RNA sequence: GCCCGGAUAGCUCAGCUGUAGAGCAUCAGACUUAAAAUCUGAGGGUCCAGGGUUCAAGUCCCUGUUCGGGCGCCA
RNA sequence: GCUUCCGUAGUGCAGCGGCUAGCACGUUAGGCUCAUAAUCUAAAGGUCCUUGGUUCGAAACCAUCCGGGGGCACCA
RNA sequence: AGUAGCUGGUUCCCUCCAAAGUUUCCCUCAGGAUAGCUGGCGCUCUCCGCAGUUUUAUCCGGUAAAGCGAAUGAUUAGAGGUCUUGGGGCCGAAACGAUCUCAACCUAUUCUCAAACUUUAAAUGGGUAAGAAGCCCGGCUCGCUGGUGUGGAGCCGGGCGUGGAAUGCGAGUGCCUAGUGGGCCACUUUUGGUAAGCAGAACUGGCGCUGCGGGAUGAACCGAACGCCGGGUUAAGGCGCC
RNA sequence: UUAAUUAAAACAAAGCAUCGCGAAGGCCCGCGGCGGGUGUUGACGCGAUGUGAUUUCUGCCCAGUGCUCUGAAUGUCAAAGUGAAGAAAUUCAAUGAAGCGCGGGUAAACGGCGGGAGUAACUAUGACUCUCUUAAGGUAGCCAAAUGCCUCGUCAUCUAA
RNA sequence: ACAGUGCCAGGUGGGGAGUUUGACUGGGGCGGUACACCUGUCAAACGGUAACGCAGGUGUCCUAAGGCGAGCUCAGGGAGGACAGAAACCUCCCGUGGAGCAGAAGGGCAAAAGCUCGCUUGAUCUUGAUUUUCAGUACGAAUACAGACCGUGAAAGCGGGGCCUCACGAUCCUUCUGACCUUUUGGGUUUUAAGCAGGAGGUGUCAGAAAAGUUACCACAGGGAUAACUGGCUUGUGGCGGCCAAGCGUUCAUAGCGACGUCGCUUUUUGAUCCUUCGAUGUCGGCUCUUCCUAUCAUUGUGAAGCAGAAUUCACCAAGCG
RNA sequence: GUCUACGGCCAUACCACCCUGAACGCGCCCGAUCUCGUCUGAUCUCGGAAGCUAAGCAGGGUCGGGCCUGGUUAGUACUUGGAUGGGAGACCGCCUGGGAAUACCGGGUGCUGUAGGCUU
RNA sequence: UUAAUG
């Protein structure tokens, strides 16, 4: 789908509708520090194999798409996820449309 | 097996009647509602906000509930081994009154105008409701002609 | 061939007929459904026999088929070839399946369409036999000649009426003659006093 | 998920921030009596898309889309 | 019967909804030759199996129809 | 003394009550959990409440039937039309000029239909009401809504008993809880199938769990359900003999 | 050779053709050892294979899966080591072996080895010609065989059948 | 000073070890998803209702196809108008929706819910309540409100995604965001880590294990809840017999046949079902041997021929003997 | 008798054609300076009042179509419960209640709420 | 380089 980079909706510290720079969210970098990774690296240490399972069965082909609203404010600079449905084509800002124009 | 939707086999129940599609009737609208009234309910496709469902579709309850633009109300649904006294929030096209509460209030108050008459009288005149009796013997007059003889039709084929 | 008609003899099912649904239907074998001579007027042909049925079951269309050839043939001998006009007025629609077995068995058991089949009420005309008034008997004998080919029972009944017509025999000419009626071919045109003058002083004019 | 290669004229490949090159292909002139073989010029480049640095970017920088090649697999 | 695939000039094939359907052969016409071939230069020729649907647009995408070709048909 | 959702067995009497093979979920389909049915322990009232019932009012339907001179999908055959057009001609250079037509089209008809059509439309059925928790008064509170001590709701203090249809019955409520979770048959409706002592459904009753009289015989049919006996009388069936 | 249902076409066998190994080795055992078997051995040897006397031969294919070779010209590549800023736990960068990919060989390694049309002057068969495709399209031989559904294929012989 | 040994690290490794190889199923296997959902029907006029019953659809798509406000009316038909024609553009008249609303179907919709414009992001945050599925538990979807900030319109109001009925996912782990939020342990600071709340990364076997085959060398506990053979019900099919009579039979429907149609019998064939049997009812043929049926090949007795004789067909009593 | 403005039930109100409209009204109509919007003052908006019932509109008519309401169809089709009723079945008959819908034939062709007029 | 036939 399309949606701008632009968005003016609601901000949570402020309490008003301000304007929110839209970019899309993807997955961070898994710490090796975190405390059930450090529980999967110490019951993985030693003999044993593979102790926790391993999905396999992937079904469907998509994702829900996250939208990461930045605040335009300097001062709040407030930030918060957005879910919106899954979609397999997705792109942010490019091409608005038209109304009754020639199709070549 | 059956699907479980929401409007499964809701083809001709709420489908509006032959000639009575298009814009709802505004008394509808403007009946106001009180707490406390019998309601009985008939679904309506036109506005689709705001439906009862189909096992609601024909029953009567009575309202607790006044909102701005829907009412709720305590319908008594049967549900596989008891009858439950269950509340559902409904839109005001899917609403009418029912005039059995009206009947018995009229009821009421022609008791309650036949209590205040014959107190001061002494009269002892029935309130209760009796029912249709064996009626009373009459007179058959059969001036003039005799009754006309019935003969049963012979048989002769039309088709 | 195909299955005998002591299979679905009966009315077993719902009407089942040729739609959107069921399709990939073999063409029936009648689609002829009058003969005689249909080019005609209500006057010259005033005696009408009807085949009615005593049975509610089912007919086939070759049944059909073969009673109005076991009809035609007769009336041909002996009405000639423009004495008579013969008209069934059972047109087969409920499409009958087949099971065909070649081993699955009875797992995911729903028929191709097989064939037609005419839905037949008790009391409900088979054939019907427009002729004049000297042939009565000959008439008779070729209803009583395509019973055979039907299953069941049905009889042979001379109707009171003109020919194709709702109106009774005795009747019909007063009614022509007060120009109630009008001959429009097979059929009759019934004028009530409903319409508007225009059309009584174009019928009077 | 990581790393590294390519995506440039119809095709295969170069290109060190300051008319994009080499070969095959097409057209147009020589040659031969003529095609083909072989010369000669000409045309054809969304440098994958967008953004940023710089006076200037195909090149520098991330962001994404295709295509290999190897790694890695707790919803 | 089940699953699957194909059906494009005369013949054997390609074809990434927007073409002039493409290659070879065949064909015809003209050169070359004493003729023929080969060779050279031109040209003609597709119901895109059938019906319908989606589409602004369908040779293809979707559905059925009529043809065709493989794989299965099993332990008792 | 491995485990077994799998076979087999499971030891005295009497009395009382008494089922289910169904919902949902589970790598669930020979099994469990959870509702349902069951038993026991009680408790709170009575000497108003409730009902597998009817009636009086008041809403719901889209089945049976009916309908294609009403819509949609079909589908058969004759009439009357005009240039609304055309295939073959005919007299025409040609011409809606004329001409017999034959085809689709139009207008009044006519035959037969529809589980996935319908203007209409039942029978049976499903809700609600048939009073004290109800009416008629007078006054406070509201931060809700508001030309208006407007509207609505909640509080109080009184007055009305002819228990406001018929019939019947003592009711309400809280724990603990076994077994069951393979069903089958029958009037009627009905899916698939040529049909089946076939497979799958709806209402209700039986068998399962149940003896008895009859059907010669007989898990389901008709009658009728059962402590131990005497007299009488029937049902369903019979009354030539057995 | 299946002791006690299968003595056979099975197994073995000589012949044939391969592969590895020059000993700090090839193949193998062993919890372990400066351990042990081949080995009281040394390529006319040992170990692992496939086929199965004699005669005649051993066709084509390295596309796929194996095996093998070559390697700073190198994409990936773990641990250790090096540099990095932070207060440090650290994360980042460079370097980076074997094996994978890259580049050859090998089918007496596993294995595999086509389809549709037109065409000879009676007709058929059709040498011949066109086209699609792979890594070649099954060569010499042989056959309704122990191997052929159709099939009890067609002809001849053996029979009265 | 390397082979080698000790310990790590990466590759290879059925030589070896452990384990798995779903479910429904007119037996299982093959085939399908009837496994999670949705529409019309079945379904018998509240609701609920089954089969591998029928016709279908789904894992999407949309910066608008969401939310307002305004103005228009759609499909189709007729009459016309230079090129212009069955179809390019304009106008007039009729036009209850015969169009369109993204899709499968159903319902609904005309100064709209359709088309075109102008502005926007109610597709934002936070509690609670209710419906649907239901056990009255979740998830998903939706329904009325409430507290805030907003969009549009002049305003009434409308809107917290799609006109409605489908388009989706628990624990644990990971990632992001938010509070001058808590703990990080004897106290204090800072990294880091653990918490609370809201999304996301998924289990399609869709209330969610991490999972390839073969066994004819097989085994164990069971099942006639389930197949292979006999007997049962049924008779599509196989076989056999009638009815009507268009025709064949030189002439003539019925000497003998008999289409188009139709009514029956049998379990000597194959099907269909799973009732009996899996703590066993010995699986096909052939040999031998006894009995029975008639749907009669021959023989005894007879009627009809398109029976001149002979030979042969049709029908009856008839299973005694071959 | 009747109209205008806002309505309720939404055809007894709709549709095709014809006739009549006194007074107020409703409209047709005259122009684009201003407010406003289009290719176009045709629509919308604005400022008016020469002419007119021609049209809309109001009323009435059509052996009018449609619609509403009755009879007929017809106690017909169908249907709750019952029988050791029939029939080989198919289906049909009876007891007990309940009870339709086409074709066909009659009648009708808007009532009414609030405010303000006109016929003085 | 190609160049076959009567
Ligand atoms: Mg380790
Ligand atoms: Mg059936
Ligand atoms: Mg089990
Ligand atoms: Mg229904
Ligand atoms: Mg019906
Ligand atoms: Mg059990
Ligand atoms: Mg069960
Ligand atoms: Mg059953
Ligand atoms: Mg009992
Ligand atoms: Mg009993
Ligand atoms: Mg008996
Ligand atoms: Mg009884
Ligand atoms: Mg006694
Ligand atoms: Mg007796
Ligand atoms: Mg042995
Ligand atoms: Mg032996
Ligand atoms: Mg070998
Ligand atoms: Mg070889
Ligand atoms: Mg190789
Ligand atoms: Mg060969
Ligand atoms: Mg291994
Ligand atoms: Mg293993
Ligand atoms: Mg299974
Ligand atoms: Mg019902
Ligand atoms: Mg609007
Ligand atoms: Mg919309
Ligand atoms: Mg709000
Ligand atoms: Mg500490
Ligand atoms: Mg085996
Ligand atoms: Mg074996
Ligand atoms: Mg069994
Ligand atoms: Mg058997
Ligand atoms: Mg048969
Ligand atoms: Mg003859
Ligand atoms: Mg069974
Ligand atoms: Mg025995
Ligand atoms: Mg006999
Ligand atoms: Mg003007
Ligand atoms: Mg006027
Ligand atoms: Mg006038
Ligand atoms: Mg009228
Ligand atoms: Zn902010």
């Amino acid at each position: 789908v399309n949606v701008p980079k632009t968005r003016r909706t609601f901000c949570k510290k402020c309490g008003k509708h301000q304007p929110h720079k839209v970019t899309q969210y993807k997955k961070g970098k898994d710490s090796l520090y975190a405390q059930g990774k450090r529980r999967y690296d110490r019951k993985q240490s030693g003999y044993g194999g593979q102790t926790k399972p391993i999905f396999r069965k992937k079904a469907k082909t998509t994702k829900k798409i996250v939208l990461r609203l930045e605040c335009v404010e300097p001062n709040c600079r407030s930030k918060r996820m957005l879910a919106i449905k899954r979609c397999k084509h997705f792109e942010l800002g490019g091409d608005k449309k038209r109304k009754g124009q020639v199709i070549q | 097996t059956n699907t479980k939707g929401k409007r499964r086999g809701t083809r001709y129940m709420f489908s509006r009647p032959f000639r009575k599609h298009g814009v709802v009737p505004l008394a509808t609208y403007m009946r106001i509602y009180k707490k406390g009234d019998i309601v009985d309910i008939k679904g309506m496709g036109t506005v689709q906000k705001g439906m009862p469902h189909k096992c609601y579709h024909g029953k009567t309850g009575r309202v607790y509930n006044v909102t701005q633009h829907a009412v709720g109300i305590v319908v008594n649904k049967q549900v596989k081994g008891k009858i439950l006294a269950k509340r559902i929030n409904v839109r005001i096209e899917h609403i009418k009154h029912s005039k059995s509460r009206d009947s018995f209030l009229k009821r009421v108050k022609e008791n309650d105008q036949k209590k205040k008459e014959a107190k001061e009288k002494g009269t002892w005149v029935q309130l209760k409701r009796q029912p249709a009796p064996p009626r009373e013997a009459h007179f058959v007059r059969t001036n003039g002609k005799e009754p006309e003889l019935l003969e049963p039709i012979p048989y002769e084929f039309m088709a | 061939g195909r299955r005998p008609a002591r299979c679905y003899r009966y009315c077993k099912n719902k009407p089942y007929p040729k739609s959107r649904f069921c399709r990939g239907v073999p063409d029936a074998k009648i689609r002829i459904f009058d003969l005689g001579r249909k080019k005609a007027k209500v006057d010259e042909f005033p005696l009408c026999g009807h085949m009615v049925s005593d049975e509610y079951e089912q007919l086939s269309s070759e049944a059909l088929e073969a009673a109005r050839i076991c009809a035609n043939k007769y009336m041909v001998k002996s009405c000639g070839k423009d004495g008579f006009h013969i008209r069934v007025r059972l047109h087969p629609f409920h499409v009958i399946r087949i099971n065909k077995m070649l081993q699955t068995g009875m797992r995911g058991a729903f028929g191709k369409p097989q064939g037609t089949v005419a839905r037949v009420h008790i009391g409900q005309v088979i054939m019907s036999i427009r002729t004049k008034l000297q042939n009565k008997e000959h008439v008779v004998e070729a209803l009583r000649r395509a019973k055979f080919k039907f299953p069941g029972r049905q009889k042979i009944h001379i109707s009171k009426k003109w020919g194709f017509t709702k109106f009774n025999a005795d009747e019909f000419e007063d009614m022509v003659a007060e120009k109630r009626l009008i001959p429009d071919g097979c059929g009759v045109k019934y004028i009530p006093n409903r319409g508007p003058l225009d059309k009584w002083r174009a019928l009077h004019s």
